[PDB]
């Protein structure tokens, strides 16, 4: 009977942090979490050192060492970390479907835009940062107009090599 | 408020389709179909603003 | 009992304008037609202004604004436009499968060739036009040898960014 | 009761020459073998002259004429050629999944590496040969650390155009 | 070597799920769910090296 965090919303929300939207194709890949803390749901991941592991640290990704994919919302995750994949757990990375993610940009994004990754934190945006600290995920595009700090769905394809931007 | 002034057609209501199974994931579709609202007599509807 | 347009053909034809050939994968995408007139069946489409719409006008596509996909033959399309998707209709764009399209080239095409788009009209060909008016669909290839103005099937992948050619 | 070639192995091996590893997507394509001798199981193939044929000779592949794919282990292949696709036979080419192949490199490969093809013989390696005799399969990556002349699984996507390296 | 020193928990042994048919190919997935080895009393296990 818990009425806390009641906002009396006009209508239903759109999605959650890492939920997918149904479509026939999806590469979902099982990896093992390597970071000491968990990994959030809609997040980018790099290639681990365990030959099948992944890390949440993408500060050193390059066109030669591209990022691995994006985690998905699992909803059965050990109930000790709130919404995360705990250490030593199947990660369920996705690299082909359409997924809801979080926007980090001042002016927001619109339907068809490039997707730029900020290597410092691992956040998605519309344009390059400008100090050799951003990559462009070459095969990727948005699918929703959204403001700053809101959820937008994007279409992703990680087999296309990334592009470095200074 | 007469069927000759306003009209909205909804031929088919919401139904569900069988379950597709793909690699430890059960994808389930569900579809419907309707037609947009149609105001046939626009002089029989009036807006008053500023109340 | 309609015998008009009888040509007494030697054997069955190969396909129609926008028919697909069966294969396990296919991204088929639902878009809404934005052009005042309809859109033909085997045609290229650009990104609309309605955040899910499409236009048949591809005169301004670039590597920064890649084309969206190719429509498919639906066979249930409002019977008022002969073989088109009428205005305000689900468009069924395809961007992964193998599809039959129309050839516009003097010398024809053979099995494995690049696919070049002429931005002026939106026709597919074998080589670049030569006046900064053609794109190369980077991930695309033919699958049939065909003469001028005939049907040929091609394999298509629209996640690979296009290449500009002057 | 055949005990020849008994090595008393510690545990089961990993895979065979061209076996696949299960995953939802796979483009498997039916081609007809054109070479006089057969074609091995985990091998690269080029575009034939029969509009649906393939050859094992990839000495002339280029970015303009990319390779076609990789054959898969069929296990029902006419029992006259030991492990090959005989002449005039369905070839079952694969171009999207993850497949076990043979490594030809001095220092071996690790998890995420580029895949380089040596056009002279048609062998996969980690780095370019260095005399305009190697291609880079742009969308391709390894998935296992393996030594020289061992089996490693790699993820493959042949719609991305190759890159020439001198 | 007693159940109060060592233990190993295997909730699910090995399972075969239904077959899914994708274009002249049949794929049967098999799953098994198990945990790790537990040494509850570490003072009753001894390692000696260099023999």
């Amino acid at each position: 009977m818990a009425p806390y965090n009641e906002t009396y919303a006009s209508d239903y929300a759109f999605a959650y942090e890492g939920m997918v939207s149904d479509i026939a194709p999806a590469d979902i890949i099982s990896r093992t979490v390597e970071t000491s803390a968990g990994i959030g749901f809609g997040k980018i991941v790099a290639q681990g050192t365990s030959d099948r592991g992944c890390k949440a640290d993408v500060s050193a990704v390059s066109p030669t060492a591209p990022p691995l994919g994006i985690t998905v919302r699992s909803q059965a995750t050990e109930n000790l970390t709130l919404d995360k994949y705990p250490r030593y757990d199947g990660a369920a990375i996705m690299r082909k479907g359409v997924i809801w993610v979080l926007v980090t940009d001042a002016g927001g994004v619109v339907a068809g835009d490039p997707v730029w990754l900020k290597k410092s934190d691992g956040t998605f945006s519309n344009a390059d940062v400008g100090s050799s600290g951003g990559l462009r995920l070459a095969g990727c595009r948005w699918d929703t107009s959204a403001a700053n700090g809101a959820l937008a769905r994007m279409r992703v394809d990680f087999d296309v090599p990334p592009v470095a931007g200074a | 408020n007469s069927p000759e002034v306003l009209k909205m057609h909804i031929p088919m209501r919401h139904r569900f389709l069988p379950v597709q199974v793909v690699g430890l994931t059960y994808k389930v579709p569900g579809i419907f179909r309707l037609g947009g609202l149609d105001i046939r007599l626009p002089k029989e509807v009036r807006y008053v603003d500023g109340y």
